[PDB]
RNA sequence: GAAGACUGGAGUGCAGAAGAGGAGAGUGGAAUUCCACGUGUAGCGGUGAAAUGCGUAGAUAUGUGGAGGAACACCAGUGGCGAAGGCGACUCUCUGGUCUGUAACUGACGCUGAGGCGCGAAAGCGUGGGGAGCAAACAGGAUUAGAUACCCUGGUAGUCCACGCCGUAAACGAUGAGUGCUAAGUGUUAGGGGGUUUCCGCCCCUUAGUGCUGCAGCUAACGCAUUAAGCACUCCGCCUGGGGA
C-alpha cells in the first residue's frame, strides 16, 4: 500500500512511502550478486557529460534473466525481493535442476507458483513464449527486439503492452507509450503486467531523500550569467527574451522534435504516440 | 398491533350502526362479557350469545332498532385509554347526557353502571360512555 | 450437484482427423477438473444466421455436465476463447 | 446456506428430537448465516443491499437472545458458551 | 387469441428449438408483440430469453435483410 | 408484580413460484466518429430566410477493411423488483428479500422508536485512467432599436471507469409507522381450491399486489372512498400572520 506519515516535523509533513508488504525476504542470493561503482555522469575521459548525478547510497548488482531461454524445466517461485537498481521488484526462481536465477516480478506472482518457458507453456502470468504463440489481445511485458538477445521493451513497474495482430513474419504490438510497432514473431515475451503499480504515487517529501538516490541540485538557466546559458543575464528577474526557450547548448527545447529524419526503423512503426 | 381490545368492541358496534347491520360477532374476552351483558340490561342491544371455540370463543351481538329504523344507540366513546388511564372517586362519577345515557365503571365490586355505583359509594375506572 | 449444458461451434474448414482432435481435447479438460461428463453429441454442419467470423457455416457440439466446484466450466471458458478452432461457445445452467 | 447444511445445525441443537422452532435452534441457524455473510460482505465491499439483510439478522438474533435470558437464565448461559457469543 | 404454450401443455421453452421460435418473430427477426401472437404474459417472458439466447449462437438472425 | 396454561400475533420447519433486487468476471449486434484504399464530379451542410463552416490539396455519396468509446432497437405492459434513491443486451460466480400452500415446531419471543449508526438522483471535489457522441464556459454567423439570449457552425471541463469525499432535490402519492372494522362493479400480475369437459376452454371461491368507477362517511371546496383524506387505539416527527429570513 501507500503509507502516509504523520506531520511530526516540517520535513515529514508531505512524505509518503511504500510499506513493502509484498517483499518476502530481506537477504539477497549471494551467488547472483555483482559489484557496482558509481560514475556520477563522468565520461570515459573523466568529464561530466550528463549532469545532476552522483553521490547516493551504495548498491550492488543483481544479475537478472531477461532471455528466459530455459525451456521445459518447471521453475518454482521462491521469494520476492527488493532491487535498488530498478523500480520493479524481482522474484527468485529455483528450477528442478538446482539452478537459481532472478526474474522481474509480474503482477499477481506469488510464492509457490510454477513458471514455464518454451513452446508448450500455458498462457499464464509469468510464462515466457515466442510472440507467434501468443493469442491476440493478451497483455504482455518484457518484449525483446532481436531473437536470442533478451527482454528490453516493457520492463519498469506497472507497465504493460498488448498484442494487436499478425502480418506474417511480424506481430503488431501497442507499446506502453501508445505506439504501434512491428516486431518479429520469433521474439519472446512474458505474460502479464509488471509488478509494483503504486510506485508512481510516492511523495518524496525531503530534499535529502532525493540526495539519497543520487540526484544533485538543478539550477535554472535564468539565474546564470550570459556566458553560461542562453537565458542568463538581465537586471532583476528577466523573461525568456528570445524567440523560443533554449537548452544550455542552443537547440530549441520546447516542441522541437529530435528524432533522426532518415531512420532505418520508420518502416516498422505503424503509428506514433 | 392490537393495543386496546375494549376499543374494538366500542368501535365495532359504532361501525355496524351506520350501515344498520342487524348483527355482528367478534373475539370474546372476560371483560367484554360484562360490557355486552350490561348493554342488554338497559335495552341498548336486543340480544347476545356466546359461541365456544378453540382459541378464545366468540360472541355475537344483535343490534336493536326502533320501529321505522331509528338507532337505539347514538354514540359510544372510550375514556380511559391505555395512553392515559382515568379514575373517578365516589362523588366524581359523571352523568352521561343528564341521566339519559350510562357510563360503565370497573369498580372494586365488579363492572357496573354509573347509576349503581353512586348507590354503593365506590369509584373505579371509567370505561365507556353510551348514549 | 449442479448440471450445465455447453454448446460450441467449430470452424467449417476443418478435417475429420483434426476435428475429433479438439472434441476429445475439450472433453478432456472438463474431466481432470471436478466434473463427470454425461453426453457428448454433435448436431453437424449448419448455416450460421450471420457472418460471425470470416466463416459462414460451422459444426455444432453439445455437452452435458454434472459439476460441483463450478470451476471446470471456468477452465473450458478460459481455453475456448484462446483457441483458433472454436468460434463461439455458451454455458447454460438448468 | 445450503439446505442439508442447515439441517445438521437443527439436529445438533434440538431440545427434543422433533422441534424446529426452539430459541436454541433458531439462534444456532441464524449464527451460521451471519458467519457466512460476513465473508461475502468482506470481499464484496460495495454490496450495500445485501448488507442490509445482514443487519436484520443481527437484530432478529438479538431479540431472541433477550427473550431467552428473561425466561430461563440457565439455558441462556449454555448457548453462549457453546456458540461462542458474548 | 389463444396461448400456444398453455394449450399444448408446454412447460419449458428451449433455445435449440429453432423451428418453434421462428413462428414468434417477424420477417426481420423482431419479436412480435403479445397482442398479436396471443401468448400469455408468463410465457412471453420465457420466450424472449430463448430468442435472445439463440440469437447469440447464430441460430436466429439479429436483423434480417 | 410473581407462579403456571393456551395459540388467532410473531418466528422456524416442509412443498412450490415469480422477479430490470445487489456486487464481481467475461462476451454480442446494430449505429455514430476517425483512419487507409478503389469508383466520381462540383457541390455539401444549415435555416422562418440566410450566413459562418467543409470541398478541386477532390468533398458529399459509395464499396472494402481497421481502431476506439458510450448506450442497450423489437420484447415493453397505470407490467415487475427494492426501505428510499433507483434497477432494461447475454452468460456464469457470490448474495438479500417477498408471495402461496401445509399445521410439524417455539409459545407473546410484539409495535413505535428521541439520541446513535448506515444508505442516499444530479451537479460538484481529490488522485490515476479513458475520451466515440453530447455539451456549461468560450469563439464565429444571423435575429434585434439593443441581444452578454432563443436559432446555426465549432468546442474545453464534465458525462464513462477505480478508490475516497460531499449529503442536497417539486428526494412527491406535496399523504409517518403498526393494527382492526366499514356496500358494490370491473381490468391486470404471482399462487391455491372446486365444478363442466379426454384435454383445452369456461364458471365460482380464495390469498398477496397493482389500476379505474362509485354507497355510507369525511371535507371550505376540489375531491378521498377496503391501496381512505371514513370509524378507532399505540408510538414518533412537525406547525401557530406576511416580510426581514
Ligand atoms: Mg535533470
Ligand atoms: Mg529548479
Ligand atoms: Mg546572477
Ligand atoms: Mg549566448
Ligand atoms: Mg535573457
Ligand atoms: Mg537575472
Ligand atoms: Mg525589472
Ligand atoms: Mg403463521
Ligand atoms: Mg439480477
Ligand atoms: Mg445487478
Ligand atoms: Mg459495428
Ligand atoms: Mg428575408
Ligand atoms: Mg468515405
Ligand atoms: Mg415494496
Ligand atoms: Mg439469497
Ligand atoms: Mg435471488
Ligand atoms: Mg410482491
Ligand atoms: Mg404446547
Ligand atoms: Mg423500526
Ligand atoms: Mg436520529
Ligand atoms: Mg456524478
Ligand atoms: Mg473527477
Ligand atoms: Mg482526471
Ligand atoms: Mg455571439
Ligand atoms: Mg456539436
Ligand atoms: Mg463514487
Ligand atoms: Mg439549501
Ligand atoms: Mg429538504
Ligand atoms: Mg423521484
Ligand atoms: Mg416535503
Ligand atoms: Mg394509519
Ligand atoms: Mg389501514
Ligand atoms: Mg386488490
Ligand atoms: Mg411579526
Ligand atoms: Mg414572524
Amino acid at each position: 500500500a501507500i503509507k502516509k506519515y504523520k506531520p511530526t516535523t516540517n520535513g515529514r509533513r508531505h512524505m509518503t512511502s511504500s510499506d513493502f508488504a509484498e517483499i518476502t525476504t530481506s537477504t539477497p542470493e549471494k551467488s547472483l550478486l555483482r559489484p557496482l561503482k558509481k560514475k556520477a555522469g563522468r565520461n570515459n575521459q573523466g568529464k561530466l557529460t550528463v549532469r545532476h548525478h552522483g553521490g547516493g547510497h551504495k548498491r550492488q548488482y543483481r544479475v537478472i534473466d531477461f532471455k528466459r531461454n530455459k525451456d521445459g524445466i518447471p521453475g518454482r517461485v521462491a521469494t520476492i525481493e527488493y532491487d535498488p537498481n530498478r523500480s520493479a521488484n524481482i522474484a527468485l526462481i529455483n528450477y528442478a535442476d538446482g539452478e537459481k536465477r532472478y526474474i522481474i516480478a509480474a503482477k499477481g506472482l506469488e510464492v509457490g507458483q510454477t513458471i514455464y518457458s518454451g513452446a508448450e507453456a500455458d498462457i499464464k502470468v509469468g510464462n515466457a513464449l515466442e510472440l507467434k504463440d501468443i493469442p491476440v489481445g493478451t497483455v504482455i511485458h518484457n518484449i525483446e527486439m532481436k531473437p536470442g538477445k533478451g527482454g528490453q521493451l516493457v520492463r519498469s513497474a506497472g507497465t504493460s503492452a498488448q498484442v494487436l495482430g499478425k502480418e506474417g513474419k511480424y506481430v503488431l504490438i501497442r507499446l506502453n507509450s501508445g505506439e504501434v510497432r512491428m516486431i518479429l514473431a520469433t521474439c519472446r515475451a512474458t505474460i502479464g503486467q509488471v509488478g509494483n503499480e503504486q510506485h508512481e504515487l510516492i511523495n518524496i517529501g525531503k530534499a535529502g531523500r532525493s540526495r539519497w538516490m543520487g540526484k544533485r541540485p538543478t539550477v535554472r538557466g535564468s539565474v546564470m550569467n550570459p556566458n553560461d546559458h542562453p537565458h542568463g543575464g538581465g537586471e532583476g528577474k528577466a523573461p525568456i527574451g528570445r524567440k523560443s526557450p533554449m537548452s544550455p547548448w542552443g537547440k530549441p527545447t520546447l516542441g522541437y522534435k529530435t528524432r533522426k529524419k532518415n531512420n532505418n526503423s520508420d518502416k516498422f512503426i505503424v503509428r506514433r504516440r | 398491533v392490537m393495543t386496546d381490545p375494549i376499543a374494538d368492541f366500542l368501535t365495532r358496534i359504532r361501525n355496524a350502526n351506520m350501515v344498520k347491520h342487524d348483527k355482528l360477532e367478534l373475539p370474546a374476552s372476560k371483560i367484554k362479557k360484562e360490557i355486552a351483558e350490561i348493554l342488554k340490561r338497559e335495552g341498548f342491544i336486543r340480544d347476545v350469545e356466546y359461541i365456544e371455540d378453540d382459541n378464545a370463543g366468540t360472541i355475537r351481538v344483535f343490534l336493536k332498532y326502533g320501529a321505522t329504523g331509528e338507532r337505539v344507540i347514538t354514540g359510544l366513546k372510550r375514556i380511559s385509554k391505555p395512553g392515559l388511564r382515568v379514575y373517578a372517586k365516589s362523588t366524581e362519577v359523571p352523568k352521561v347526557l343528564n341521566g339519559l345515557g350510562i357510563a360503565i365503571v370497573s369498580t372494586s365490586q365488579g363492572v357496573l353502571t354509573d347509576k349503581e355505583a353512586r348507590a354503593k359509594q365506590v369509584g373505579g375506572e371509567v370505561l365507556a360512555y353510551v348514549w | 450437484a449442479r448440471k450445465y449444458e455447453i454448446m460450441y461451434i467449430i470452424r467449417p474448414n476443418i478435417e475429420e482427423d483434426e476435428k475429433k482432435a479438439v472434441v476429445e481435447r475439450f472433453d478432456g479438460i472438463l474431466t481432470e477438473n471436478g466434473a463427470e461428463i454425461i453426453e457428448s453429441k454433435e448436431w453437424g454442419k449448419r448455416r450460421l444466421a450471420y457472418e460471425i467470423n470470416d466463416y459462414r457455416d460451422g459444426f455444432y457440439h453439445i455437452v452435458k455436465l454434472n459439476a460441483d466446484k463450478a470451476d471446470s466450466i471456468n477452465e473450458f471458458d478460459r481455453l475456448a476463447k484462446i483457441s483458433d478452432d472454436i468460434v463461439r461457445h455458451m454455458v447454460i445452467k438448468e | 446456506l445450503t439446505q442439508e447444511r442447515k439441517n445438521e445445525i437443527i439436529a445438533e441443537y434440538r431440545v427434543h428430537d422433533t422441534d424446529t422452532g426452539s430459541p436454541e435452534v433458531q439462534i444456532a441457524v441464524l449464527t451460521a448465516e451471519i458467519n457466512s455473510l460476513n465473508e461475502h460482505v468482506r470481499v464484496h465491499k460495495k454490496d450495500h443491499h445485501s448488507y442490509r439483510g445482514l443487519m436484520k439478522m443481527v437484530g432478529h438474533r438479538r431479540n431472541l437472545l433477550t427473550y431467552l435470558r428473561k425466561k430461563d437464565v440457565q439455558r441462556y448461559r449454555e448457548l453462549i458458551k457453546r456458540l461462542g457469543l458474548r | 387469441k389463444v396461448c400456444y404454450f398453455t394449450s399444448n401443455g408446454i412447460t419449458h421453452i428451449d433455445y435449440k428449438d429453432v423451428e418453434l421460435l421462428k413462428k414468434f418473430v417477424s420477417e426481420r427477426g423482431k419479436i412480435l408483440p403479445r397482442r398479436v401472437t396471443g401468448t400469455s404474459a408468463k410465457y412471453q417472458r420465457k420466450l424472449t430469453v430463448a430468442i435472445k439466447r439463440s440469437r447469440q449462437m447464430a441460430l436466429l438472425p439479429f436483423v434480417a435483410e
